[PDB]
């Protein structure tokens, strides 16, 4: 539908919109006029991906100067597939309207799990083993040995892509992972390296977060592309958690024992290759002395492992010290390994700053700072040198070498915390070593430096006052869009009152209180007896879901929940969860009642979305606090007190509410979807915790619904479902919660859309 | 706990009257009726599937749901045989994951209402079974002839739809067997009944009150319009005259009956097989002919040349015809209703009477 | 197999009137037993057209007691366990005498994995629990998620999954820390996952296509597209005057020439001017006396009607005779007019019509024999209605014969 969004025509790929839609489109015109970042909040009602891709395609169709390339970033591979197919719908609409005058290269991109063909690599199930066999079958040196012989191993895909495939760009076709694999089958190529080679020619690229924010993966979108690039994150609550997962490094005693075995293996390899060859070691010493390890770096496609984990602006251009002879570098890694192993021997929890660890190094095993920076460059050049094949075998030592880089680079923001035993362990032999970071800003800092205008957008983000206060961030637009409705469409209730008038809570900190778990089971039973077609029940921790569903069996509850609906409990297997989800979705459609109870942290509620009739009543059990984790929490909170200015009790409440309202706000797809969404404990009524739920849920949280009983909540659920199971046809929306062609041109509608959207 | 503050007062003498009048006016509503000049399914083997679930015993209605549902089905059988005479009804109670053909497909209200008066006394144990109930309704409704709009009405309450097999192959079969299934639902919307209703061709509805549930069953009394799929055949019909004992039984034919009977002297014959039937209309028990007295075709002629809308105007508005053209009375209220063709004057009583019972404008006859 | 015999018998027993009929037709030498039981298919599909699927609490509906180790006789429970756990089915194939009884076998059935939801080395259900674990590992390893096409693929819902090396939350799955109660609670989780999976699979009897299907389903919105309304074929009647004067035959309606309109308007405008005699003009008394003479029971308008002279002489046993006769001739004409109507122009249906002709002629012989054995008692009670029905069967048979011989 041909929108006027105050400067430009926009072909919306549906012949109807919401008003929330056009408010979002106004504010995103605002963010792309002035080159600034902006944080938006469209709730899950609209097609925010639909709108988002529509306006970015409108700018790229209308302005070939300011915006070169869209980099969408959605976090899970099914969301990659969804965003590609909505882009494909919009191109099909775009080509219905005009004809085959498209040229538009949509492109997904994930990994060698999902773009490899070869029938000996394909039956591997893991990412590192697929990377190892792809490093076996092609390299910089195995490819040359095949190039001057015949029977040496090769893929036939990368070789044929090397033969012809690097001169024909992909003509204007929006490609999924499946379509791209099919084109790799067709002419006979690698679609992995085709996708990476065709990053340069695309207009929309849709990959994951860790393919952009990791400094040791994202070396594939250069500066000149980034100066006119628009990056759009999507579902971006845990950006700070992605950063802290993206730069912290964990060392384990098993990692160090396999590092010792690796060190002996590489010592034997240096001995036998010293018996074999000498001339390329002379060339090694040349390209260390002469250059800065870039001699054979021009032809480097599959010879690249994970790069140096320092950021793009803190790397150096000097010569690697005393390291040069590989015998002495094995001695260097030997010293570093034995010192970190001796440091890990301490049988109490020890927190250090990284300069204290560097001084303990530089005093007690004589290793200085700059040869400890260049350890990543040295191990990558050495491991390229000695022709060795299966790099999965060398996963620990590279880890250790990469750990060395971080210890020798960053200070005052990061923290080296040593644990002799974990929290749920105590006194079992797992001494681990978190080089943990707590600057969230030091991983998105080159993302704001390089890129023009990055757009954090999610359905839930609250409060918006804190994402500039964590990410070292100053946006143009800080927008919240109010859910305008012609029908209530949702009701949140805070069931914080047992049927015995017992205060429902989780104050006990996972050590079971009996009557509260009793009232949780009573809530689940009676809400099962009311709600149709699938109830989703998020607990706090898997130990707590474990303990709760344990004491729902010895206590006589869970058979009654069986009598009403079919349970599908969760486990932390990767395949058992998928089978329980599949049976849960085959039981919401074959008549019976299905109820999926999970944990509000894991992968069950990150990508796997619950649409019109899969979850009607999202039961958020408890307030999700990170309670199991170590002094990483205390140290990140001490950091946010000190060098940012964010309180203890402010950040804990913010984190708990972003997880709770993250897991709740998936139930609703459109305006014609209705989701009961209950919150079950009293703490969600206490003003600060309720104050950090998003605006489109606080708008429909009535003071009567605030602190309901179990049975009052059940009767509100019954009245909700009965008032909201009637024919709510399209003719009930054209006034309020929908807009036609000609309902847009009225300036009264423009006054309405001015009144809907607000800023912070 | 403080509803007592709902009573305001401005002058307090007629202001409590205004609050009471606002409440008494907000405690009532009007129906929504639809008109169509479209083909209707007038021979109509409808087949009622009631729950006998555990959720029938819930007390959301003023008696438990079984009793209210069964009372309105007694009213439903009454009005459906009062309005469509050719058609038939069959009643299945669905109980304990199994389905029970409680009253076979017949066309007289005595047996059905007798069986519902019996079925007040039941137990309602177990979970229902939509598979087996649609299987029994399909099994009887395979072999009715193709011009019959074969319809099933599932008054369905519970949520666990405990089938013993796959119920999407039934919906594909019933899609191909051109049956039509409509579900009236209690307390919720269930996805499977929604797919069943939107795919077989029917309509799904959920219940607020007594009055809304009466409106839904009244909506399913009338013959629903046909798809582009149902056969438009020409059923061979028989019109047997009534025959008393000929001339004081001078060479009569003394029979018992044809379905505890006495000695029948005379009555209704059949023009195909020459049997003896007491009551008309009855499908021929030994021939397959359908026997019609033919006001039973005239009892449902109003569906074919239907009514129109009354132009409803409340105000005074030019009325030089002060009296009701219906029954010659004054219009002491502010609602005047004027027809389309003749454009005479009618009041509210004549409105409800013409549009519900007499089914014709008294002006357009003249 | 002697199935049919047992059916026709069971019926005859339960249905003595039908038995009667069966005798009055087969035993009376009119038709043969095989034909009668052959074309009389009217029964149920199965015991309930299916069974009762295991809803849930198949171990906890009337738990461990047909009144722990109480009695075990409930049919729903044993059939639902027979469907639900095929390991218990194979165990019932094995250890059923052959040295245990249902008391001891079901007492060894309320053991773990089945009633207590445990996981330990135990009695005779241990290998059955191991086979159930192998079935779970076959569903997880030899099988996977079928609709992992665009969602629900929980193993690979992360594009870059690594080991526990370079991460933050690497202490997720711990190879250490295996307790007793914790492993029991994980066992309860696994047994309920398997229990609900077996319920859903027992109630369900035995590529870019699926992926684009799930993508196009989860993307779309019901609001922003097309509507949901099927059609309504417009019935615009052509000739509605055929409805206005309906199936009433044309009465003699000949109003004469329109001169009479003017004459009658003149005479009745003159007539209704001078008016109201009330005493004089209304009734002469002789007309009233003749009217009372007429409405008296021997005059005109008293039609000598509502007489209804009946023949109630020997009621009861003749009524029983006529019940037998109308049941029998109803079955005969049932078969006749059921196969008769459409000619069904082939040789099998014509052969069934010839068998119907033979049954018809012998039916007429048996009806004449029954009339001779019945009506020769006290000389009353015309049975000639049954002879009218059978004479019309005779007539349709000869008329069809002449019609098909014209159609030769
Ligand atoms: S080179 Fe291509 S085909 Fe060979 S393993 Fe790598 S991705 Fe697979
Ligand atoms: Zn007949
Ligand atoms: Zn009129
Ligand atoms: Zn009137």
């Amino acid at each position: 539908m041909k929108l006027n969004v105050d400067g430009l025509l926009v072909y919306f790929p549906y012949d109807y919109i919401y008003p929330e839609q056009f408010s979002y489109m106004r504010e995103l015109k605002r963010t792309l006029d002035a080159k600034g970042h902006g944080v938006l909040e469209m709730p899950s009602g609209t097609g925010k991906t639909v709108s988002l891709l529509a306006l970015i395609m409108a700018y790229q169709r209308a302005y070939p100067l300011e915006v070169t390339k869209l980099i969408y970033c959605s976090r899970t591979v099914p969301e990659i597939e969804k965003v590609i197919e909505e882009l494909r719908k919009l191109l099909n609409f775009y080509e219905k309207q005009e004809g085959e005058k498209l040229p538009f290269l949509g492109l997904a991109l994930s990994s060698r799990k999902n773009l490899c063909i070869h029938p000996e690599v394909t039956p591997l199930r893991f990412g590192k083993d697929v990377d190892g066999k792809c490093h076996s079958l092609t390299a910089s040196y195995v490819r040359a040995q095949y190039q001057h012989d015949t029977s040496l191993p090769h893929c036939r895909f990368y070789e044929e892509f090397d033969a012809h495939g690097r001169e024909v760009p992909l003509p204007a076709g929006i490609y999924n992972l499946d379509d791209l694999k099919a084109l790799g089958r067709r002419q006979g190529w690698c679609p992995y390296f085709l996708a990476r080679y065709s990053i340069l020619h695309a207009n929309v690229v849709v990959y994951s977060y860790h393919y952009l924010l990791d400094p040791k993966i994202a070396d594939l979108v250069s500066k000149e592309l980034a100066r006119k690039a628009v990056v759009v994150f999507d579902e971006a609550h845990n950006i700070d958690n992605v950063c802290i997962d993206s730069m912290s490094v964990n060392l384990t005693r098993r990692t160090l024992d396999r590092c010792q075995g690796n060190l002996e293996t590489l010592q034997k390899t240096v001995l036998r290759i010293k018996e074999t060859d000498e001339q390329r070691l002379r060339d090694e010493y040349r390209r260390l002395v002469e250059g800065x390890x870039x001699x054979x770096x021009x032809x480097x496609x599959x010879x690249x492992x994970x790069x140096x984990x320092x950021x793009x602006x803190x790397x150096x251009x000097x010569v690697p010290g005393s390291i040069r002879t590989a015998e002495h570098f094995l001695g260097f890694l030997r010293r570093l390994l034995e010192y970190v192993k001796w440091r890990l021997r301490v049988q109490h929890v020890v927190q250090e700053s990284p300069p204290a660890f560097l001084s303990g190094l530089a005093q007690r095993v004589c290793i200085q700072r700059k040869p400890l920076r260049f350890c990543a460059e040295r191990l990558r050049s050495l491991l390229h040198t000695l022709e060795i094949t299966d790099l999965a075998d060398f996963s620990p030592l590279t880890l250790l070498a990469n750990f060395a880089t971080l210890v020798s680079t960053y200070a005052k923001g990061f923290t080296i915390i040593i644990e002799p035993f974990d929290d749920r362990t105590p006194t079992i032999a797992n001494p681990i070593l978190h080089f943990s970071c707590m600057d969230a800003s030091l991983a998105i800092k080159p993302v704001f430096e390089r890129f023009q205008s990055v757009i954090i957008t999610s359905g839930t983000l609250s409060p918006l006052d804190i994402y500039p206060k964590i990410l070292d961030f100053h946006p143009v637009t800080m927008a919240t869009f109010t859910m305008t409705l012609a029908r209530v469409c949702l009701c949140p209730m805070i069931i914080g009152r047992g049927n015995d008038q017992v205060a429902i809570s989780s104050k006990f900190e996972t050590r079971e209180d009996i009557a509260v778990i009793r009232n949780y089971g009573n809530l689940l039973l009676e809400m099962s007896a009311v709600v149709p077609d699938g109830i989703v029940a998020f607990f706090t921790s898997y130990q707590y879901m474990e303990s709760t569903v344990a004491s729902w069996y010895e206590q006589g509850i869970l058979e009654n929940i069986q009598r009403n609906k079919l349970l599908f409990i969760e486990t932390q297997d990767g395949a058992e969860t998928s089978v329980a989800l599949e049976k849960y979705q085959e039981a919401c459609e074959n008549g019976r009642g299905a109820i999926l109870l999970s944990v509000a942290r894991g992968k069950v509620s990150e990508g796997i979305d619950f649409v019109h009739h899969y979850g009607r009543a999202v039961i958020m059990f408890g307030v999700p606090y990170v309670y199991t984790q170590s002094r990483i929490l205390k140290a990140r909170l001490e950091y946010l007190r000190d060098q940012f200015q964010i309180r203890e009790n402010d950040f804990l409440t913010f984190d708990a509410m972003r997880h709770a309202a993250q897991c709740v706000g998936r139930a609703i797809r459109g305006k014609t979807d209705y989701g009961l969404m209950v919150f079950a404990d009293k703490r969600f009524a206490r003003g600060d915790k309720r104050g950090k739920l998003p605006r489109w849920i606080q708008e429909h949280l009535t003071d009567a619904n605030l602190n309901l009983t179990v049975d009052e909540g059940v009767q509100v659920a019954k009245y909700f479902l009965r008032q909201m199971a009637q024919p709510f046809h399209r003719e009930d929306q054209l006034g309020l919660s929908l807009l036609s062609l000609e309902q847009l041109e009225s300036e009264e509608t423009l006054k309405r859309i001015e009144q809907i959207a607000q800023q912070l | 706990x403080x509803x007592x503050x709902x009573x305001x007062x401005x002058x307090x003498x007629x202001x409590x009257x205004x609050x009471x009048x606002x409440x008494x006016x907000x405690x009532x509503x009007x129906x929504x009726x639809x008109x169509g000049q479209v083909r209707l399914g007038m021979m109509r083997h409808l087949y009622v599937v009631v729950d006998g679930s555990r959720t029938m015993e819930d007390q959301d209605l003023k008696p438990n749901r079984l009793t209210c549902t069964l009372k309105l089905l007694e009213y439903f059988v009454e009005e459906y045989f009062d309005q469509n005479p050719i058609s038939q009804i069959g009643i299945i109670v669905t109980k304990s994951k199994r389905a029970e053909k409680l009253t076979e497909l017949s066309g007289n209200p005595r047996k059905h209402i007798t069986s519902l008066k019996k079925a007040v006394d039941m137990t309602c144990h177990g979970e229902p079974s939509l598979y087996n109930s649609l299987s029994i309704a399909m099994q009887t409704l395979k072999h009715m002839p193709g011009h019959t709009s074969r319809e099933v009405l599932i008054i369905f309450s519970s949520l666990t739809t405990c089938d013993p097999s796959n119920i999407y192959d039934l919906i594909k079969t019933l899609k191909a067997a051109k049956i039509r299934v409509s579900v009236i639902g209690l307390s919720a919307e269930v996805r499977v009944c929604t797919v069943l209703a939107r795919e077989t061709g029917g309509t799904y509805h959920v219940i607020l009150d007594e009055s809304h549930y009466k409106e839904l069953l009244t909506h399913h009394v009338s013959p629903p319009p046909a798809s582009s799929s149902s056969e438009c055949s020409l059923i061979r019909m028989g019109f047997p005259q009534h025959t008393i004992x000929x001339x004081x039984x001078x060479x009569x034919x003394x029979x018992x009956x044809x379905x505890x009977x006495x000695x029948x002297x005379g009555g209704y014959f059949c023009p195909q097989c020459r049997a003896k039937y007491c009551e008309l209309p009855v499908e021929c028990k030994i021939c397959g002919l359908t026997l019609v007295s033919a006001p039973h075709l005239a009892r449902s002629y109003h569906h074919l040349f239907p009514l129109d809308a009354f132009q409803e105007i409340p105000l005074e508005e030019y009325n030089g015809e002060r009296f009701c053209y219906g029954c010659q009375g004054e219009l002491k209220d502010q609602h005047v209703y004027v027809c389309a063709v003749c454009q005479n004057v009618f009041c509210v009583d004549c409105d409800v009477f013409v549009h519900d019972s007499l089914h014709c404008c008294p002006g357009c006859i003249h | 197999a002697n199935k049919e015999l047992e059916e026709k018998n069971r019926m005859l027993q339960e249905d003595p009137v039908l038995f009667q009929l069966y005798k009055d037709l087969v035993v009376s030498q009119v038709i043969s037993a095989e034909e009668f039981w052959a074309n009389r298919l009217x029964x149920x599909x199965x015991x309930x057209x299916x069974x009762x699927x295991x809803x849930x609490x198949x171990x906890x509906x009337x738990x461990x007691x047909x009144x722990x180790x109480x009695x075990x006789x409930x049919s729903d429970i044993i059939e639902s366990i027979f469907r639900t756990y095929p390991a218990v089915k194979m165990k019932y194939a094995e250890n059923v005498p052959h040295n245990m009884t249902e008391k001891e076998f079901w007492t060894r059935f309320f053991q773990s994995h089945y009633f207590h939801r445990x996981x330990x080395x135990x009695x005779x259900x241990x290998x059955x629990x191991x086979x159930x674990x192998x079935x779970x590992x076959x569903x997880x390893x030899x099988x996977x998620x079928x609709x992992x096409x665009x969602x629900x693929x929980x193993x690979x819902x992360x594009x870059x999954x690594x080991x526990x090396x370079x991460x933050x939350x690497x202490x997720x799955x711990x190879x250490x820390x295996x307790x007793x109660x914790e492993n029991s609670n994980a066992a309860i989780i696994k047994r309920f996952n398997h229990h609900s999976a077996m319920v859903l699979a027992a109630g369900l009897r035995k590529q870019p296509a699926v992926k684009r299907a799930k993508l196009q389903e989860s993307i779309e919105y019901e609001d922003l597209g097309x509507x949901x309304x099927x059609x309504x074929i417009a019935l615009n009647l052509k000739k509605s005057d055929r409805y206005y004067h309906g199936p009433t035959p044309i009465x003699x309606x000949x109003x004469x020439t329109s001169q009479d309109i003017i004459n009658s308007f003149q005479s009745i405008r003159q007539e209704m001017e001078a008016y109201t005699p009330k005493l004089t003009q209304v009734l002469s008394s002789s007309a009233a006396s003749s009217t009372i003479t007429a409405l008296s029971p021997g005059g005109a308008l008293m039609q000598x009607x509502x007489x209804x002279x009946x023949x109630x002489x020997v009621p009861n046993d003749i009524q029983s005779e006529l019940k037998h006769l109308y049941v029998a001739v109803g079955e005969l004409l049932r078969h006749f007019w059921s196969c008769f109507x459409x000619x069904x122009x082939x040789x099998x249906x014509x052969x069934x019509x010839x068998x119907x002709x033979x049954x018809x002629x012998x039916x007429x012989x048996x009806x004449x024999x029954x009339x001779x054995x019945x009506x020769x008692x006290x000389x009353x009670x015309l049975v000639s209605h049954i002879e009218e029905m059978l004479q019309t069967a005779y007539n349709k048979l000869h008329t069809w014969x002449x019609x098909x011989x014209x159609x030769x």
